[PDB]
Formats: C-alpha cells, sequence, structure tokens
C-alpha cells in the first residue's frame, strides 16, 4: 500500500512516503507543507510525463514494488513563478570515483 | 559457495565472550551415558570406548528464532564409520545400540554425517541427500577437524561452512521448533569441543556492517 | 518533522526527523549540549545514506522479512567511510 519516493528539483531532494492510493494533488499538498508552495504553484513528473492531479500514485506508475524504501521512486517537482512554470529541472548526484 | 549476508556479517563481528560459550555448552544432564563432559573442559564431552554403541549429547541452550552459529572441533581421526553433526528436539533420542548415524534417524533430529557427507532426517523414511552437492563419484569431501554449524530460526535453515566457504543450505522447515545442537558418535575416546561463536536478531543490521560485507567481496 | 542533511556538493535532502536519527552523529548533532551539513560527504553517498535511513526505520519495526539493502561495489569505500562518521 505505500510507496517510498524522493521528490526532487534542482538540488533539493525530499525523502517521503504515499499511499499507492493517494493522488497526484494530495502529494502536492504534502510538498506545500514542506516547501511551502500552494499546488497550483507545482508541476509534478514521473520522468518526463506530468502527472494529472486526479490521478493516484499508482495509476501513475509508482507501485510498492518499484518504489521501496531502499530504491525509493522518483517524482519530479517544478515550480511556477507569476503564472509561468520553469522548465523541470533536476540536477544529479555526484558520482563514484570510478 | 558465497556466504550470505547475514552469516557474513555475523561471522565478522568480535565472537561471543567466554561466558556465553559456556551458556550454549553441552549439556552434562543431558545425554547419553556413554559420555561425559570434561571436568576441566565444560565445552568438551569425552565418549567411552563402548562397542556397538552411538551416543549424543545435546547443547543447553535449545533456540526457537534468530541466526546462531557454533563451531565444532572435532579431530577427523576420532570419527570412525558413523560421525553426525546437526540439531535435534528436546525429544531425540541420545543413545542407540549398535553403531549407527543416529542424529538424523528419526523426524526429531537434522544431521550431516561427515564421513558420507550425507544429509539425514528421519532417515527411516527418507533417504540420505549428498551434501555438497557439487560432490560427484561418491568421493569423499573432508571435513577438517574444525567447521561452523549456521541454524537460522528465522527462516528455518541449517547450513553449514568449512574452511570460510559456505556450502549451501542443508535443511529448511525449521520455523517454530525448539532446536538444540547435538552430535551422534561412535569413536572409543573421541572428544568433541563445542565453541558457540555469536547470534543475530533478524533485523535491519547497520550500514557500517553492511559496507564491509560488499567490500569483503 | 523534517530536516535538512546538505552534501559536500550542495545538495539538500529533505527526511523525517525520526529517520535522520537512525544515525547516531545526527542524533547528538541534533540534540545539543533544523539543517546538518557535511564537509566531505558528496550527493552520491549521502542519498544512499538517507534510502538507508528508510530502510532501517521501515524494517525495524516490522516483522516481515527484511530484504536485501543494495550497496554497488562502487560506493562501497564511501559508504563505508560515511557509515562510519555517521554512525549507523
Amino acid at each position: 500500500m505505500d510507496v517510498f519516493l524522493m521528490i526532487r528539483r534542482h538540488k533539493t531532494t525530499i525523502f517521503t512516503d504515499a499511499k499507492e492510493s493517494s493522488t497526484v494533488f494530495e502529494l502536492k499538498r504534502i510538498v506545500e507543507g514542506i516547501l511551502k508552495r500552494p499546488p497550483e504553484e507545482q508541476r509534478l513528473y514521473k520522468d518526463d510525463q506530468l502527472l494529472d492531479d486526479g490521478k493516484t500514485l499508482g495509476e501513475c506508475g509508482f507501485t510498492s514494488q518499484t518504489a521501496r524504501p531502499q530504491a525509493p521512486a522518483t517524482v519530479g517537482l517544478a515550480f511556477r513563478a507569476d503564472d509561468t512554470f520553469e522548465a523541470l529541472r533536476i540536477e544529479p548526484f555526484s558520482s563514484p570515483p570510478e | 559457495f558465497v556466504k550470505p549476508a547475514r552469516i557474513d556479517i555475523l561471522l565478522d563481528m568480535p565472537p561471543a565472550s567466554r561466558d556465553l560459550q559456556l551458556k550454549h555448552s553441552w549439556n552434562s544432564e543431558d545425554r547419553s551415558l556413554n559420555i561425559f563432559v570434561k571436568e576441566d573442559d565444560k565445552l568438551t564431552f569425552h565418549r567411552h570406548p563402548v562397542a556397538q554403541s552411538t551416543d549424543c549429547i545435546r547443547g543447553k541452550v535449545g533456540l526457537t528464532k534468530g541466526l546462531h552459529i557454533w563451531e565444532i572441533y572435532w579431530p577427523t581421526r576420532q570419527r570412525g564409520t558413523h560421525a553426525v553433526v546437526g540439531v535435534c528436539t528436546a525429544d531425540a533420542p541420545l543413545h542407540s545400540v549398535g553403531y549407527q548415524s543416529l542424529v538424523g534417524s528419526t523426524e526429531q533430529s537434522w544431521g550431516w554425517d561427515l564421513g558420507r557427507n550425507k544429509l539425514y532426517h528421519d532417515s527411516k523414511n527418507c533417504a540420505g541427500v549428498t551434501y555438497p552437492a557439487i560432490l560427484k563419484n561418491d568421493e569423499a569431501f573432508l571435513v577438517p577437524d574444525k567447521f561452523l554449524v549456521a541454524l537460522d530460526m528465522d527462516e528455518g535453515t541449517l547450513s553449514f561452512i568449512v574452511d570460510q566457504q559456505y556450502l549451501g543450505i542443508a535443511f529448511r522447515g525449521l520455523r517454530g521448533k525448539k532446536l538444540y545442537p547435538i552430535v551422534s558418535a561412535v569413536w572409543g575416546h573421541c572428544e568433541i569441543t563445542m565453541r558457540y561463536i555469536g547470534g543475530l536478531d533478524p533485523e535491519p543490521l547497520p550500514l557500517m556492517d553492511l559496507c564491509r560485507r560488499t567490500i569483503r567481496q | 518533522m523534517y530536516v535538512k542533511l546538505i552534501s559536500s556538493d550542495g545538495h539538500e535532502f529533505i527526511v523525517k526527523r525520526e529517520h535522520a536519527l537512525t544515525s547516531g552523529t545526527i542524533k547528538a548533532m541534533l540534540s545539543g549540549p533544523n539543517e546538518v551539513n557535511f564537509r566531505e560527504i558528496p550527493s552520491h553517498v549521502l542519498s544512499k545514506v538517507c534510502m538507508y535511513f528508510t530502510y532501517k526505520v521501515r524494517y525495524t519495526n516490522s516483522s516481515t522479512e527484511i530484504p536485501e539493502f543494495p550497496i554497488a561495489p562502487e560506493i562501497a569505500l564511501e559508504l563505508l567511510m560515511a557509515a562510519n562518521f555517521l554512525d549507523c
């Protein structure tokens, strides 16, 4: 029933979990309580696919089997500054020594 | 033949204290009367040179949960025709008239016959199974003086480690039982030492230990 | 509720406070006699560490079979130094 995620924007990464049955809009409310930006100023993605507010996370592809605690699924986030959304930008993490 | 995660990590942790070894040692009050625990060494038992007799002794503590590993020191020249190591319930008989692989002869015990490299459990009704499984042409796998016994009461499995090499799962289906370490011997004057190595709860292991394990690979 | 853990390369990881307490070091830093900055732990290591926090809390408070915590050989050495430093 639970999905574990990383909600990411630029160099910000939020670790949190949500019910697979919960909605994209409900997740935006979670992000609002954390980053203090209203749902309308938010856009959430699964890769390059923009997520619709009324869909459940499950419907978006975030299942308990593909979003585990030890390997959370990633949800992209983009903010809007004055009726204009920034493009989705997530900075990558550093890389191992090789 | 790579040690599963929990076992590897448990074996990298400091060995159980001298006190823990004694708490999990042979039970002088739960033995065949042809065996006696050494007065000068409570971790070792001695078998009287009785002909046509198979004898066992159970450890003091019956295990019901967690991963437990103990070391058995059994001189290779003190084994003879029937040397078996394993676990059993409190009801498994500790003595038998005649020489045989007593441990694993009924549904009450599970054992690895060191000489035949055969796994026995309720052997009166179920044939023994070669172990390690890689053996061919009925060739012998010489188990050295010392080796490890790993009992996982969480997953209900029994396995052995020899020369640091995991030999695979030997038995399954042990969940929900209370099992005691045991061996059946037929060698006159043999002395078997059992040193409890350690125990591990079925909880997430610390990242530090998990990393060292990945590195040791 | 949440705390911010910052990597050497500037990534900010927002995790539940209880989860972060999995680390003895962070626990001590959050007590004293909010944020936590790390001079030598890069994002690819800190991110992995946070996943461990999620893993540890979820499976410690349960009796269901605990799955394996994935650690790629490439990061194992750095992860170890971070785990030792963070005491977890």
